């Protein structure tokens, strides 16, 4: 049909589209690839959607205003990054997703392969074989975090990249430890920042943000309606850690878990199966 | 900053 077209064997090709959509308000960039598989020997259309970009951690360190909170400081930080794709149109369904299972390794690298005749296959690795007519990979780093499939069904998929276990001066600390990232400040002139672990102790997913890399394939019966809408959501759930310096007992910490849930940037897209195009809606 | 900074 148009522009970036890759012949992947006889009677088959892939038409490659992209969209880049950012939100300074939400601190997100969606850099999405949408690859149409056009195979005369497959009775369905298929769109491989690869979701990359950036989700800002939105980590911050602040004073707490008001009487009784003069030596109480606040750290907001992402307990989980949220990535999902949802549709409501009867004419479309999700037929695969990557990662498909929980993955706890620091690096995640997986491949979705396609072979003529409607045959998809996924592997929890990169560089396995030259047996596919077309392949797409995902690659991301999640130091101290784990990836879980929060929801998966024929119409939606949602992954959570969630805080798990961290390296600290005093050893390994669980993501559920209320004193995680808490330290005694050096001087009562200690700014809010000084009540919390320095940057060199905060892993990238806490200090900076996350660069997603996820795939799901949308399936559409050839001949059904020309278009489908779907939404891609990227965001975070933030926790708060409050640290109070008491006169004689020292540093005291309290965690507000799931303090800000679903702070997500949702973009609605339209796929046109007939023209092999993608548009951003709204 | 959630109106805290």
């Amino acid at each position: 049909a148009n522009t970036n077209i890759e012949n992947i064997g006889d009677g088959a090709e892939v038409i490659k589209r992209t969209e880049d959509v950012s939100s300074k308000k939400w601190g997100v960039t969606q850099n999405v690839q949408f690859d149409f598989v056009k195979d005369k020997k497959y009775n369905k259309d298929a769109l491989i959607v690869k979701m990359q970009g950036f989700i800002n951690s939105r980590t911050s360190f602040s004073d707490v205003k008001g009487s009784g909170y003069e030596l109480t400081k606040r750290m907001i930080w992402p307990f989980q990054y949220n990535i999902g794709l949802t549709t409501k149109d009867p004419n479309v369904s999700l037929i695969n997703y990557l990662p498909k299972n929980k993955i706890e390794t620091t690096d995640v690298g997986q491949t979705l392969g396609y072979n003529i005749g409607g045959n998809f296959q996924s592997a929890p690795s990169i560089g396995g074989n030259g047996s596919f007519n077309y392949s797409k990979t995902i690659s991301y780093t999640q130091k101290s975090y784990v990836s879980e499939v929060d929801k998966q069904n024929s119409k939606s998929v949602k992954w959570g990249v969630k805080a798990n276990e961290f390296v600290t001066p005093d050893g390994k600390k669980s993501a559920h430890d209320r004193y995680l990232f808490v330290q005694s400040p050096n001087g009562p002139t200690g700014s809010a920042r000084e009540y919390f672990a320095p940057d060199n102790q905060l892993p990238p997913l806490v200090q900076s943000g996350f660069n997603p890399s996820f795939i799901t394939t949308l399936s559409h019966e050839k001949g059904s309606s020309d278009t489908s809408e779907f939404e891609i959501s990227y965001g975070r759930n933030l926790d708060i850690t409050y640290a109070t310096l008491f006169p004689r007992t020292g540093i005291y910490a309290e965690r507000k878990h799931n303090a800000f849930v679903n702070r997500n940037f949702v973009v609605r897209y339209e796929v046109n199966w007939k023209t092999h195009e993608i548009k951003v809606k709204g | 900053d959630y109106d805290y900074g």
